């Protein structure tokens, strides 16, 4: 005997194409929302008692996989994290590579964010050209590190392999060039029609008050009344020689965290544009050469340290702690998405259409590997 | 700090400018046929390995460092890679002392449901004479062992190479 | 309708299923489960014309 | 001006009776309706009368 | 130096806030376990509104489950890591749960409950099967008395399709 | 008041107005066989009389 | 018996070029952005293997008969319009009939799709009824504006009135019907602005979530047929085909290239916009159509 | 008769998009503008009706594998999953996971494998590739195996994780309204 008839409860499961893999079971009134809750972890590997296995060195390969649209972003963190407990010198020609690479790691997962916005908002134009676009850049790692995806590149100290030189480095500018002349085609289709700007107008309305105190870290508060950048706030790789602008809305319904993102793309291509002008100088990839043999064996003085570093989604750290052997005594990975499209998303559906509960879920840029771990 | 708009980046909705997304009804597609064009994929892509047999010396330095637990060790004291439960990672390359586990550009391995077809993943890997079968054997980009006849209690696998020898050795006792 | 139903009553196996298992978005699904709506079905049209 | 509107009213006609045969006639049923016959025969006859 | 001053104007609100000031910004003190509802408060209302995850180390030797709570700056981006240490057994495991001042732990309390130990006492969604579904989350596999490798065999015979000895470690 | 009139005739020209851009760029190409292919239907045209 | 040989070789016809004229669309969606896609023939493929199962589904006694009723609604459409001089009837086509007629497949395709049961089969069939509610107010506008331009309605008397005089897409209290069928037929056919009776992503499938094999084999039928039969009455009213076998079958192709025109700008429209709400689309159908249309109606008055 | 139907298989294998998780940044860019699928007729429905080729993208968490195990008992008759990645040969990197389900033979019938993390598009198409020609002659595949060889994987299911599902996952919300 169906015991709600009043409600009936259809739910975004994983085989829907609109939310990638984390179930939001919705409690439906006719074609609103009355109760959202969602059933995250459907991709539950387990990083806490897994990668507390492995030894220092090798725990980056394992440690890729918690975030899937950057594959860059996990282990640039836990490579700044593992530097601080043991205190390298890691040069200038790695901080160059790794901020390079931290870069159009970025503008790949903007991309991959826009043909996945692309896929559940119906038109497709937009969806083909910015997998198409996101598959030069992927061509452009696979030169320099590895493969297209989850490419181990940097390990606690620098990096695995430098830059193959001018047939690479000319190869940036090129596609760089191109896709900053490119990228006024996908306002036409994305951001300038009365269709998408009609359709995700007043959706989601997150208060100001709503999104400091609640766990929201990305780039999406930023579109609410909100002055934080980690890039800007605290820099860590080759930052402050920068000097890009960051945007700032005072609105907050769902398209405001979208054209803010949009905003994003461009300044940070323009920031790998004007990154490339300068050219790395001389130095090693490595860091040390005594301190690095017996690779397993790798002894590491206690303590514990943090790191954060922006994404293309939030600002999510690790939490790494040394009992002082070879094995990290928990390395915790928090995922940009946990009170980020789990919490937030609990009251941001409440009254909301059915046709804005995919545009809602891919106005945060909702990832599930992140809530897991 | 460095605030960039003030209302610079809301830009302004548009009736019939989405026809500037139909440019491409006349250019060229982007595309690459696969059957058969060809990729040629990069100089130093991370794929299998190729394991010298008078240079490794068995001490076991992969097996510690392999962060999927499939650098398993056996005797003639050389590793079989399994890429049952291998990453690429090629951590194994870099930590390897005496230099005897390379990594060339192969990738494409395929194998149906049968465990004939199975034993395919637990290859002791051969000489660098499998760049051989990378190149001059109709470069393919292909896992040039193809099928692998165990025995059991007369344990002498071979690699029945695309033309070449049929490898074969014997594999008693595992670990250390 | 017997040409359409020429390109239908072909066999093939024509195999009965009950109706409590369902799609659900690939999920599974009870019988406890309101799954078939029947709470004012037009919620966009009367929110349409709010005003008349 | 006034072909729109009955033109309109068909397909407000065609809506409602999807809207009827939709929660009252297909899906699930509850649990309270295993206790329930068929049709009786004097409604049936009027049913017959008015289809011829 | 500016976290020495901010650190130094917390100290004037509180006791027992004993604050050691890491490279700059990254501001870290521990306080006593039953202490830090009076005290979490003061931290938000001086100037760290945002919340990061309560991530919770474990130690066997020392029983205690060192929840270390992640806070962080806007206005001048310092990131404090105020912790606690509360005792190991399932009995013991009791924590106040941050609900009253910050919605960040409507969540992170849901993970840290349900993969080990710790109870928190006046929420709501503590029984839900937020993550873990039924036959894990009879048992906490999160600290170190679960074990992998021997909880894995007898929830899957082989951990090999193929031949010898791939499951053990090192 | 909320239904002006000033927005729309607004509207409309700015709709012809990007519909100006719009033909600018679509007849006025810089591919020569582009105008090849304007003479070939023009001249198809003159086949159909 | 002559007249059934004729007929099936309109229906034979309509198959075997209806099917073509859904992979052009999916072959010129295919280059919109950038890819080469699919061969031409490619849905033929699709409805042969959809009928090549061992297993169906068939959820209710009424779960067949109503997409079944809907192919045969979708054919009784076809049979009606003047396809060329080659028609099995030409006394009577009129305008309601044939609007009337594309209609009753968003019936049968749907009717059958609540048998099943489901609540993404449910808010589908929700948001496909608001379409058919909506979109029949510039649509018998349309109708109307085309009616008192010419009076007659048996449509060999329309078609003998264009290829007497005129052109039909001319004239313009005629051009404001047209252009109001120009944006009703997006949503008549399932193009992607006015999307939602289909809608590939935001919900599941919408009323085609899971029918199975012979179903969507059907539906694929059904489908190629709306497209035909819709376009066949725009063209063979709004534009007008009329005219020894290499007089009628220059004539068929000249009217299959006035297919292939408006199904043209069907398709360029509808790549390179997102899919709509159905609260907007109940609210757009009533600003700038119905105007358009209402001008064209008083106009034509 | 039978060729007709054969031929016509191999040239419209509609794919299903589960985008199991790690292993869905390189499902959609095989279906895109690039190296492309479409090409070869894979064209992506999220039906578990209108589908005959299902791709495990990587690992399977068994409240994953309910689900897909619901999903692959709808497709009627070509089901044939086509493993992916090296999580479902052995076990990946995940095989100190409680959870991350190894040795996916067990549980639901594979029909081809490849290798790689991730793995190229370039594999991906040798993989669909062989699949094209297994499928032309018709070689014994999954569907074939599902359903006389019935008894083993229906008790390999049932021990695992197993007690009736449909009562586990369906009265797991009722209290929790
Ligand atoms: S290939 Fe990578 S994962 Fe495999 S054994 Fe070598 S280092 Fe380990
Ligand atoms: S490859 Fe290196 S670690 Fe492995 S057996 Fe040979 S010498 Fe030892
Ligand atoms: S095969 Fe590799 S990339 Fe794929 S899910 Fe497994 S570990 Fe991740």
């Amino acid at each position: 005997y169906p015991i709600d008839k009043d409600t009936y409860e259809l739910f975004f499961g994983p085989q829907h194409m609109a939310t990638e893999n984390f179930s939001i079971i919705l409690k439906m009134d006719g074609n609103r929302v009355v109760k959202a809750i969602a059933n995250p972890g459907f991709l539950h590997r387990g990083f806490e008692k897994l990668a507390e296995y492995r030894p220092w060195y090798t725990n980056i390969a394992l440690l890729l996989r918690i975030c899937v649209p950057e594959p860059d972003v996990p282990e640039a963190i836990y490579s700044m994290a593992v530097d601080e407990i043991i205190g390298w010198e890691v040069p200038e020609r790695a901080q160059w590579i790794r901020t390079l690479v931290l870069e159009m790691a970025r503008v790949t997962a903007y991309l991959f964010w826009i043909m996945g916005l692309s896929f559940k908002l119906g038109v497709y134009t937009a969806g083909q050209w910015a997998a198409a676009y996101r598959e030069r850049f992927m061509a452009l790692f696979e030169q320099l590190t590895g493969a297209r995806v989850y490419h181990i590149y940097t390990i606690p100290g620098g990096v695995r392999r430098d830059i193959p030189g001018d047939k690479w480095l000319r190869q940036v500018r090129d596609t760089v060039e191109y896709l900053k002349d490119k990228l006024k085609d996908f306002d036409n289709v994305l951001f300038e029609n009365y269709i998408t700007y009609k359709r995700l107008e007043g959706i989601g309305v997150m208060d100001k008050k709503f999104a400091l105190e609640e766990g929201v870290t990305g780039p999406n508060l930023r579109a609410t009344g909100v002055a934080y950048d980690v890039r800007k706030s605290d820099p860590y790789l080759l930052y402050p020689e920068l000097d890009f602008e960051i945007p700032v809305l005072k609105e907050g319904d769902a398209l405001a965290r979208v054209l803010v993102r949009r905003y994003e793309l461009e300044q940070d291509l323009y920031i790998i544009e004007q990154l490339l002008d300068m050219g790395p100088p001389s130095g090693p990839y490595k860091v040390q050469d005594p301190k690095l043999k017996n690779l397993p064996r790798f002894k590491v003085p206690p303590g514990e340290a943090f790191a954060h570093v922006e994404a293309t989604k939030g600002d999510f750290g690790a939490y790494v702690v040394s009992d002082g052997g070879h094995k990290p005594y928990r390395v915790h990975i928090r995922g940009p998405s946990i009170a980020h499209g789990v919490r937030v998303l609990e009251q941001l559906l409440v009254g909301a259409r059915l046709a804005d509960v995919p545009a809602i879920l891919m106005s945060l840029d909702n990832c599930p590997p992140d809530i897991d771990r | 700090f460095r605030i960039a708009p003030e209302e610079k980046v809301k830009k302004k909705p548009s009736f019939l400018k989405p026809w500037f997304g139909l440019k491409y009804l006349f250019k060229k597609p982007v595309t690459i046929k696969i059957p058969y064009e060809f990729i040629e994929p990069a100089p130093r892509y991370r794929g299998f390995h190729t394991l010298d047999w008078k240079k490794c010396i068995g001490c076991n330095m992969c097996g510690q460092i392999c962060p999927a637990r499939a650098i398993e060790m056996t005797w003639i004291p050389h590793p079989k890679i399994d890429y049952g439960r291998c990453t690429f990672c090629q951590f194994c390359v870099d930590v390897c002392p005496t230099g005897a586990l390379g990594f060339i550009e192969t990738y494409m391995l395929t194998t149906t449901w049968r465990e004939e077809e199975l034993l395919l993943y637990d290859w002791v890997p051969i000489e660098p004479e499998k760049f051989k079968e990378i190149q001059e054997k109709f470069k393919d980009y292909k896992f040039p062992v193809e099928k692998i006849e165990f025995n059991k209690e007369t344990k002498e696998v071979t690699y029945y190479l695309r033309d070449g020898t049929t490898f074969k050795f014997k594999i008693l006792g595992y670990g250390l | 309708l017997i040409i359409a139903a020429i390109l239908y009553f072909m066999g093939a196996g024509v195999r009965k299923v009950p109706v409590t298992d369902t799609y659900q978005s690939g999920n599974p699904v009870t019988m406890e489960y309101n799954l078939t709506i029947r709470r004012n079905f037009f919620l966009p049209l009367k929110e349409a014309m709010a005003f008349w | 001006i006034l072909g729109a509107m009955v033109f309109f009213g068909s397909a407000i006609g065609f809506v409602y009776l999807i809207r009827f045969t939709y929660a009252v006639w297909f899906g699930q049923r509850p649990s309270d309706l295993e206790d329930v016959k068929d049709a009786p025969l004097p409604l049936a006859i009027g049913m017959g009368i008015l289809a011829i | 130096e500016k976290g020495e001053e901010i650190v130094k104007q917390i100290l004037e609100k509180a006791p027992y806030a004993e604050g050691k000031v890491r490279r700059e910004r990254r501001l870290e003190f521990r306080v006593p376990a039953d202490k830090i509802r009076d005290f979490l408060r003061i931290m938000k209302e001086s100037n760290f509104p945002l919340m990061l995850q309560i991530t919770a180390v474990d130690w066997p030797k020392e029983g205690e489950i060192e929840l270390v709570y992640h806070l962080i700056n806007v206005e001048l981006g310092t990131h404090a890591m105020v912790k606690t240490r509360i005792p190991r057994d399932l009995d013991k495991a009791r924590m106040p749960t941050v609900k009253d001042i910050y919605p960040a732990a409507e969540t992170y309390e849901r993970d840290v409950h349900d993969f080990f130990g710790v109870y928190f006492e006046g929420n709501e969604k503590m029984e839900m099967p937020w993550i873990l579904d039924d036959p894990e989350r009879g048992l906490y596999p999160h600290r170190k008395d679960f074990d992998m490798l021997a909880y894995v065999k007898k929830k899957y015979k082989i951990l090999d399709r193929f031949d010898e000895d791939k499951d053990k470690y090192v | 008041l909320k239904m002006s009139f000033d927005r729309l005739y607004h509207d409309i020209w700015k709709a012809i107005e990007e519909l100006a851009d719009l033909a600018r760029s679509y007849v006025y190409n810089g591919n020569i066989q582009a105008y090849a292919w304007y003479l070939a239907i023009i001249l198809l045209i003159l086949v159909a009389m | 018996i002559g007249v059934f040989l004729r007929a099936l070789l309109i229906i034979i016809y309509a198959t075997f070029v209806g099917f073509i004229f859904m992979g052009i669309i999916r072959k010129v969606t295919a280059r919109i952005h950038r890819r080469i896609g699919p061969p031409i023939y490619q849905p033929i493929i699709d409805t042969l293997k959809f009928f090549g199962k061992k297993e169906n589904i068939t959820h209710g006694l009424i779960y067949d008969f109503g997409i079944i009723y809907a192919v045969g609604a979708t054919i009784l459409a076809l049979m009606f319009i003047p396809l060329g001089p080659i028609s099995v009837l030409r006394a009577y086509g009129d305008l309601i009939l044939v609007t009337f007629l594309l209609e009753i497949p968003m019936l049968g395709i749907m009717f059958a799709a609540m048998s099943s049961g489901n609540p993404y089969a449910g808010i589908g069939a929700q948001r496909a009824l608001l379409t058919l509610l909506a979109i029949q107010v510039p649509l018998g506008l349309a109708i109307i504006a085309v009616a008192e331009y010419y009076g007659t309605f048996s449509t060999y008397e329309i078609v003998m009135a264009q290829q007497k005089m005129g052109w039909s897409i001319f004239h313009l209290p005629l051009l404001l019907a047209a252009i109001a069928y120009d944006i009703v037929l997006q949503a008549m056919f399932g193009k992607e602005p006015f999307d939602i009776m289909i809608a590939p992503g935001e919900i599941s499938l919408g009323p085609m979530v899971e029918f199975g094999g012979k179903h969507m084999g059907m539906l694929q039928i059904q489908h190629a047929m709306a497209l035909f039969a819709e376009t066949l009455f725009f063209s063979n009213i709004f534009l007008g085909g009329g005219v020894p076998l290499l007089n009628t079958l220059a004539s068929l192709a000249v009217l299959l290239v006035k297919q292939i025109a408006v199904l043209l700008i069907a398709i360029f429209v509808g790549a390179i916009f997102p899919r709509f709400t159905i609260d907007q689309a109940a609210k757009f159908y009533w600003k700038w159509p119905t105007i358009i249309a209402a001008i064209g109606a008083i106009m034509a008055s | 008769f039978e060729p007709l139907f054969n031929w016509a298989r191999k040239k419209s294998l509609w794919i299903v998009a589960f985008c199991t998780g790690c292993g869905g940044i390189e499902m959609p860019p095989l279906m895109t503008a690039r190296y492309d699928l479409e090409r070869f007729g894979i064209m992506p429905d999220p039906s578990p009706r209108q589908y005959d080729l299902f791709l495990i993208t990587g690992y399977v968490t068994p409240k994953t594998l309910k689900r897909i195990i619901i999903t692959y008992e709808m497709a009627p008759d070509p089901k044939y999953v086509l493993a992916h990645g090296s999580c479902p040969i052995n076990g990946g990197i995940y095989w100190d996971a409680y959870n991350a389900i190894k040795q996916l033979d067990k549980y639901i019938p594979v029909d081809v494998y490849i290798a790689g993390c991730m793995p190229r598009p370039e594999a991906v198409m040798d993989g669909i590739k062989k699949l094209m020609e297994m499928i032309e002659n018709g070689e014994a595949d999954g569907w074939k195996r599902y359903k006389e060889n019935y008894e083993w994987y229906r008790k390999n299911q049932d021990e695992l994780l197993g007690e009736g599902w449909r009562e586990k996952e369906a009265r797991k919300w009722i209290p929790w309204l």
